[PDB]
């Protein structure tokens, strides 16, 4: 792949979001997002494997139906109300339509059994954009329409996902698919806050890029797609292991850490609008995904496992590939909930 | 208008219908899909001709543009998988279960 | 003659049908075909000349060609699909029954409202200019040019892109 | 010479559309009589056919806005002939 | 009618003829051309509006927007050519 | 929109033909341009809950005269009763519905 | 020598002026010693449709004039 | 709910021209400078009041001032707007093209005798 | 009456056809030193009759894997639209009066691409496939000059329609102007037609499929250099002598018609691929730059023309 | 000069083609600005009247537009005739 064509690509996936989100025609925001599946696929299948090419097909089949069924919403729309915009008369079946496509955009359950597939098929830098750069377009289009939603379907789509979210990372062994999981999990979050406070959605992904990218930046570093390749980082790069606990502790939402605030103030919009009940499930089932990522943090950095000889060589070898950004993120994404109150 | 919208919507259902119930090829699948873009491309059109509103002729065109794209990304990856496996069957891909 | 567009849309039904049961990536081309046709000639009876001309030339003339190109040069016909051809022929049969009865029971619910079958010739043309002139279709879709130029600036860019999408993707 | 010959093509063009201007007028008038004396017709009609149906009042808009609203052709020739109906709406696009 | 007329004919004709007849006794090198026909085609659409469009007072506009589509479809044309999609030589 | 540069660089790529009520090419009117555009004129700046509610009638009339379901089905019971009666031998046609008058 | 193949280009020749002689007659035949009246937009058919009705025979051809 | 209004058959009637396109759009160029008026008036009141029934008062008066425009031209120079008209129905989209001579001979003749 | 002049515009048509496959063989006769055709009748004219009754007379060998459906619709599609292209045609006046006409003669003319392609998928090989294969690649290809030709021309005349190129070149032709646009025209009639030196795909069909194919063909032949003159020649037209123009028109396309079969006789063939790089490499790139001189000319010149 | 001449020379000979595309290309997007028959473009897409021009009213104050079409108080497209 060379510079132009680099630069082409990127410079759509890049467009596409931004379309969506600077876009009043509903019709922008369809090609917003056609651009991003039309970009996106090329780096999946760079490798040219099976597995890439199989992702990509799962990828394409699934998007293409969503925004099918998009248009369809729009084009319902338009015949009932001539205008190219949702108003607060549009039969709630385009609406729910709408938001099942979404959801089977974003990887929400029960339309999330494509993305730990294609996350493992794909590699690590197509998995980081494919989980954070690729939710903000259809999540911008959930937030201009939040008041003319579903509270019951985007609940029950939201506690779906918590769960399987957790009872999948519970037993995958890839960093890949744990990821995905996590990704579900979180998203999960989102959409449940989301008809009462979006300002919140937006938090909670912000919150869960800056724990994932570094993360990803991290795995990149030795390309440890495996919990038993990830143990032996004490021995190929130890000075990680401090961060990585801490970020994977956030993730799982412990008190002291920013990954905390999310679910605190999500639960408390939740109980003053009397979802107590969907709150009280959610954080404790979030408690299996605090687990998995516990026992990572074990095979990581509370117990060595058995090395390797050639290890000893690449100790020899030296290494320039943790930019500033890793450092950046991970301080901002682990000390930083002194400032809730200016994040809210 | 009532009716042929009826229609064309009952139409629309059923592709969406093919495209979810595989039949182990994947150009089926793909005609499915491209069936799809043509109900809402004549939906489209009719509707702006009914309203007469010629401030809404592009979108066809825009969105046959994009539908034409896609099948074009999609045909060159039934490509792919035929290079590799030998037939466009979706028993094959299988991987990624592990 | 009432009963025209009912005939065309009902057709575009069967076509869609006949794509939902999948014969085979040949002949689910000649029904891609067929509604196709029968899309552009109701889109004519509603006025959209240049729109349904386009399709012609366009989809017909330039995607269901490649479909079926791409088709012959990547895909084996085998020897099973004649028999379960046959029988999703007869389901086809079935589903057309399937579809006058539930027809039928709407226009028994709702008389002016599903449907109105004693106003089927009507309701097709609302309002039209008599004596006006340059109210066509073309002269919308020539707007991008000058407004709407968003639009043409993003197809363009689409169809620019996917050259170097379809060398990335096939080298 | 093309463009000496398609400039003349345009002068004749403002001509013929200066005719049409000229006429527009009397043809609008001529409508718009045409148009109230079917729909005057046809609820001359309906007064009749629908006197014995119970609270069915004759001549009720559908609107609450007592502004004058162009029928649909539907609503014209509705009560008329179908081949009227056809002439109507599949006569300018099936070639004169 | 008529159209529908005329092509009942032919057809009627056609089929006639073909009755009498019987009753008297991989490269990825097409794919390519297909696709780079496609991205044409629809060029052909964006581009077939201009005997209407240049009807209009917004010259300045559509000169711009006329040239700025065909410039870059040469310039992808032109890639095409570079990487060597248009030779033959497998 | 989700990102108002649109309105920061005031500017329109995509604001400027929604709705029915906007400018077409040749001034040629849309449909329901009146009845839009006194929904949206009633409807703006108390936007969204109020406009509901205190600007309903507006919006019947447009959804009235956009769809015509009430219309068809006037219609629809006139030629009911019409076909009744003509069926039981109470009523006859005219001849200007039946296919023959002075025409104008 | 050359001036063999002329008895069939002239029979394509005739064969290809029958067509439109043939379709002009029909038409000056069908529409009152006139041409057929094109509508290329809603105007002329309106006009065309306004003739028809001041004729008082159903048939747009049947110019009336200064006389009625 | 509300009772649309609508007028009666008595009026709305009046004498029309009863004549052909030809003719209309041969004798346009003179009938668009001779009763401008009463036309102006009506295109403006069928544009301020949107309703048509508001003017009917009006369209009575153009068809009266268009009968009487088409007389003077029946008392005065007859013959070449009549054979102007028929060469004019010859062709199809009814071109001033074709006629241009004759159209100088309606003309001299009106300009002469009016 | 209408029935009438459906059989007066496809009898004759269909003589003619019948008639320049006689042309063909006695031209490239004497370009070869010799006669021709001579006894079947005087001059030869019986001989296409007789070559009807034999194939019509033969018995068909339709192959046995193969599929009837795409045996018989495929010559049925390519006559039916190598018949219904010649509908619009203004001569002068036409049968039907289409506005948007030169686009159905695009779309009706790019629909036999179907026909082409279902009869080597019928026939059950991989020499036809690829034989057919590369023939729709062709044909596909040309048709994007065979557009923007007209893309581009129909911009001295601000219609789709063709019964506006007669006032177009009421006083000239469209050759003067555009004669590198009608060069690249002219020539993909050949490859879009199958027509030498562009036949690499006849150079397996019963007698009665072959025949139609034949008509079709030279059908097509016909109608393509009836749109030349149509277009880039445009005759003769007095409003009261349609006899005058249609005189010319057959004139001019009898000229063109007897020019591919000159060129028949006088060149070699071509090579698939260069013959792909004739257009990818050498039309079209003049063919986008004549698009935008032609897009900028009705501007920088007043000449800009009218909608009628 | 001397080199890049050679080598349009160079191309003048192998390529023409492409040299005529490019310098058609050249004068498509040149000659628009050296014309002065521009703007007549836009003057005459402007004056083709395909609407009904609505009068309005006498409210007094407007001198500068006319009461009848053969008034020359309004426009007067002449400059087409002389063009
Ligand atoms: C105040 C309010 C309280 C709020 C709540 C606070 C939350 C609890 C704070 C948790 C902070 C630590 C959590 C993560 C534990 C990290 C585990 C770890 O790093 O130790 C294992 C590893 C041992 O490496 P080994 O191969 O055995 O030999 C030494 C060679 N380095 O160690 C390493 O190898 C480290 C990498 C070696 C780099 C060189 C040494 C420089 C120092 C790096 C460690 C810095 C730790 C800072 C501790 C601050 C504690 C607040
Ligand atoms: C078993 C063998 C099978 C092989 C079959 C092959 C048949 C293919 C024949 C070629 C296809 C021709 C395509 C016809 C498209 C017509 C496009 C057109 O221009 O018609 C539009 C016509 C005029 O409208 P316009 O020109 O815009 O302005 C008029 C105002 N004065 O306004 C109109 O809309 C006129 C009404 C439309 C008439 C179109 C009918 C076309 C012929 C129907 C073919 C039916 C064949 C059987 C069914 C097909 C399969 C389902």
């Amino acid at each position: 792949m060379n510079p132009i064509t680099l630069a082409i690509i990127y410079f759509t996936i890049f467009l596409g979001p931004v379309i969506t989100m600077s876009s009043t025609n509903l019709m922008l925001m369809w090609v917003g997002l056609e651009f991003s599946l039309l970009a996106i696929i090329p780096m999946l299948i760079n490798k040219k494997n099976p597995r890439s090419t199989e992702a990509a097909t799962k990828y394409f089949v699934t998007q293409a139906t969503a925004s099918m069924i998009i248009l369809l919403a729009i084009v319902l729309n338009y015949k009932q109300l001539g205008t190219w915009m949702f108003q607060q008369q549009t039969n709630g079946l385009i609406l729910n339509m709408t938001l099942m496509a979404l959801s089977m955009k974003l990887g929400l359950a029960p339309f999330h059994f494509w993305l730990p597939e294609v996350t493992q098929g794909i590699p690590l830098h197509m998995g980081l954009i494919l989980l954070t750069w690729q939710k903000i377009a259809p999540l911008s289009i959930l937030i201009q329409i939040y008041p003319l939603l579903n509270s019951t379907i985007i609940l029950m789509l939201a506690i779906t996902s918590i769960f399987m979210g957790a009872w999948g990372g519970l037993n995958q062994t890839q960093m890949r698919k744990i990821m995905a999981y996590s990704s579900i999990a979180h998203m999960g979050w989102m959409l449940a806050i989301l008809p009462y406070n979006p300002s919140l959605t937006l938090l909670n992904l912000m919150i869960y890029i800056i724990l994932t990218a570094p993360m990803f930046m991290a795995l990149m570093l030795n390309n440890s797609m495996t919990i038993n390749s990830i143990s032996l980082l004490w021995n190929k790069t130890p000075a990680m292991l401090t961060m990585i606990s801490l970020m994977l502790l956030s993730l799982g939402g412990l008190p002291p850490l920013t990954g905390f605030l999310p679910k605190w103030i999500i639960i408390t919009e939740l109980m003053k609008n009397n979802c107590l009940i969907m709150a009280t499930l959610m954080a404790m089932m979030a408690l299996l995904n605090l687990f998995f990522y516990t026992r990572l943090i074990y095979s990581t950095s509370l117990t060595m496992f058995p090395t390797n000889n050639n290890s000893k060589m690449m100790t020899h070898q030296t290494k320039t590939k943790p930019n500033l950004m890793f450092s950046t993120l991970a301080i901002m994404s682990t000390m930083t909930l002194p400032l809730a109150p200016q994040l809210i | 208008m009532p009716s042929t919208f009826f229609n064309l919507t009952m139409a629309f259902s059923l592709s969406l219908l093919g495209t979810l119930m595989f039949r182990s090829h994947l150009m089926s699948t793909l005609l499915c899909l491209e069936g799809m873009v043509l109900s809402l491309f004549i939906m489209t059109s009719v509707t702006s001709l009914n309203s007469n509103s010629m401030s809404s002729m592009p979108i066809p065109i825009t969105i046959l543009v994009f539908a034409a794209c896609e099948a074009a990304v999609g045909l060159a990856l039934l490509v792919k998988v035929s290079n590799t496996y030998g037939t466009d069957y979706v028993q094959n891909l299988n991987l990624l279960q592990c | 003659m009432n009963n025209y567009i009912f005939v065309l849309s009902s057709l575009f039904l069967v076509g869609c049908l006949g794509l939902a049961l999948k014969p085979s990536p040949i002949y689910g081309g000649l029904g891609l075909i067929v509604s196709g046709f029968v899309g552009c000639l109701m889109v004519l009876g509603f006025g959209g000349s240049f729109l349904g001309l386009m399709v012609f030339l366009i989809y017909l003339g330039g995607m269901l060609v490649v479909f079926g190109y791409t088709t012959a040069m990547a895909t084996e016909e085998y020897p099973e699909t004649w028999g379960s051809n046959w029988l999703i022929l007869g389901f086809l049969v079935l589903g057309v029954i399937m579809e006058v009865f539930l027809i039928c029971v709407l226009n028994y619910y709702d008389e002016v409202g599903v449907i109105n079958l004693d106003g089927l010739g009507d309701w097709l043309m609302y309002e039209v200019d008599d004596v006006g002139v340059m109210l066509e279709g073309g002269i919308g879709v020539a707007a991008m040019y000058s407004c709407a130029t968003w639009m043409m600036v993003v197809a363009g860019w689409s169809l620019f892109a996917g050259i170097f999408i379809i060398i990335e993707i096939t080298r | 010479r093309m463009m000496r010959w398609n400039q003349e093509r345009r002068r004749l063009l403002i001509e013929d559309l200066e005719a049409r201007i000229a006429l527009m007028p009397l043809f609008q008038a001529e409508k718009d009589r045409r148009t109230l004396q079917i729909l005057r017709e046809n609820l001359e009609e309906e007064a009749i056919i629908m006197k014995d149906v119970p609270n069915w009042k004759v001549g009720e808009s559908v609107f609450h806005t007592t502004r004058w609203v162009p029928p649909l052709i539907g609503e014209m020739y509705g009560l008329r002939t179908k081949e009227e109906m056809s002439n109507a709406n599949f006569g300018f696009t099936w070639y004169t | 009618m008529n159209l529908y007329t005329v092509i009942f004919i032919n057809i009627l004709l056609s089929l006639t003829l073909i009755l009498v007849a019987f009753w008297l006794p991989f490269s990825m090198k097409f794919f390519l051309v297909a696709i780079t026909f496609l991205l044409f085609d629809l060029e052909i659409a964006l581009l077939l509006p201009l005997p209407w469009a240049i009807q209009t007072i917004k010259t300045s506009t559509m000169m711009i927007m006329a040239f700025i589509l065909v410039t870059i479809l040469s310039l992808g044309l032109a890639y095409e050519w570079t990487q060597k999609g248009l030779e033959w030589t497998e | 929109p989700f990102l108002d540069i649109q309105k920061k660089l005031g500017i329109s790529l995509d604001r400027h033909f929604m709705f029915l009520s906007a400018e077409q090419p040749y001034k040629n009117a849309a449909r329901c341009h009146a009845f839009e555009k006194e929904w949206i004129e009633c409807a703006h700046g108390i936007g969204g809950t109020r406009a509901k509610k205190e600007c309903k009638i507006e919006f019947d009339d447009f959804e009235e005269c956009l769809l015509r379901y009430k219309t068809m089905r006037r219609m629809h019971d006139i030629k009911k009763q019409r076909e009744k009666l003509m069926k039981e031998g109470k009523y006859t046609p005219p001849p200007h519905h039946s296919g023959r008058e002075e025409p104008r | 020598m050359w001036f063999e193949i002329l008895p069939g280009l002239a029979i394509m020749g005739v064969c290809l002026v029958i067509p439109g002689v043939s379709t002009a007659y029909i038409h000056k035949f069908t529409n009152g010693g006139k041409e057929k009246r094109v509508a290329r937009v809603q105007y002329q058919w309106y006009l065309m449709e306004r003739d028809r009705r001041i004729s008082g025979v159903n048939r747009y051809y049947v110019s009336k004039g200064l006389e009625n | 709910p509300g009772i649309v209004e609508l007028p009666t058959l008595e009026e709305l009637k009046v004498e029309e021209v009863k004549v052909s396109s030809a003719v209309l759009k041969a004798a346009a160029h003179h009938y668009g400078a001779q009763c401008d008026k009463t036309n102006k008036e009506f295109m403006l009141c069928r544009w301020e009041e949107k309703d048509p029934r508001r003017c009917l008062k009006e369209g009575k008066l153009v068809n009266g001032c268009a009968l009487n425009f088409f007389r003077q031209i029946k008392s005065h120079c007859a013959e070449p707007f009549t054979e102007y008209w028929t060469c004019l129905d010859y062709s199809n989209m009814q071109l001033f093209r074709h006629c241009r001579q004759q159209q100088a001979k309606f003309d001299q003749c009106v300009l002469d005798k009016l | 009456m209408f029935f009438i002049n459906i059989l007066t515009l496809l009898v004759p048509i269909l003589i003619a056809m019948a008639f320049l496959t006689l042309v063909e063989r006695k031209i490239l006769g004497y370009m070869q030193l010799r006669k021709g055709p001579n006894i079947v009748g005087p001059y030869g004219i019986l001989q296409p009759f007789a070559d009807a009754m034999k194939l019509f007379m033969k018995e068909p060998m339709r192959p046995l894997t193969t599929s009837m459906s795409l045996f018989i619709i495929a010559p049925t599609l390519s006559l039916t639209l190598a018949l219904s292209l010649w509908v619009p045609l203004p001569m002068p006046h036409p049968l039907i009066n289409l506005n948007l006409g030169i686009l159905f003669i695009l779309a009706t003319s790019s629909l036999s691409v179907y026909s082409i392609l279902w009869s080597g998928w019928a026939s059950n090989s991989k020499y036809s496939l690829f034989g057919a294969l590369r023939a729709v690649a062709q044909t596909i290809s040309y048709e994007v000059t065979m557009a923007i030709i007209l893309l581009s021309v129909l911009l001295m005349n601000g219609s789709y329609s063709l019964q506006t190129l007669i006032t177009t070149q009421e006083h000239m032709w469209l050759l003067l102007p555009a004669w590198p646009m009608a060069m690249m025209w002219f020539i993909s009639t050949l490859a879009e037609t199958n027509r030498a030196p562009f036949d690499l795909t006849e150079g397996e069909y019963a007698a009665g499929p072959f025949a139609l194919f034949f008509m079709a063909e030279y059908t097509n032949i016909i109608l393509m250099n009836a749109l030349t003159t149509i277009i880039f020649l445009g005759p003769l037209y007095y409003i009261n002598l349609p006899e005058l123009y249609s005189t010319n028109f057959m004139m001019e396309a009898l000229l063109l018609s007897s020019t591919f079969l000159w060129i028949r006789a006088s060149y070699p063939r071509f090579r698939y691929d260069q013959l792909m790089h004739l257009l990818w490499k050498n039309f079209l790139p003049l063919t986008l730059a004549l698009c935008m001189w032609h897009i900028s000319l009705p501007i920088f010149t007043a000449g800009v023309p009218p909608y009628m | 000069a001397g080199r890049i001449s050679a080598f349009l020379k160079n191309a003048w000979a192998k390529e023409p083609v492409l040299v005529v595309s490019f310098s058609v290309w050249g004068l498509a997007i040149i000659m628009p600005m050296i014309s002065p028959y521009t703007k007549y473009a836009s003057m005459i897409n402007k004056a083709t009247p395909y609407n009904y021009p609505v009068p309005v009213r006498d409210d007094g104050n407007m001198p500068d537009v006319p009461s009848h079409p053969q008034d020359p108080l309004g426009p007067s497209l002449d400059w087409l005739k002389n063009l």
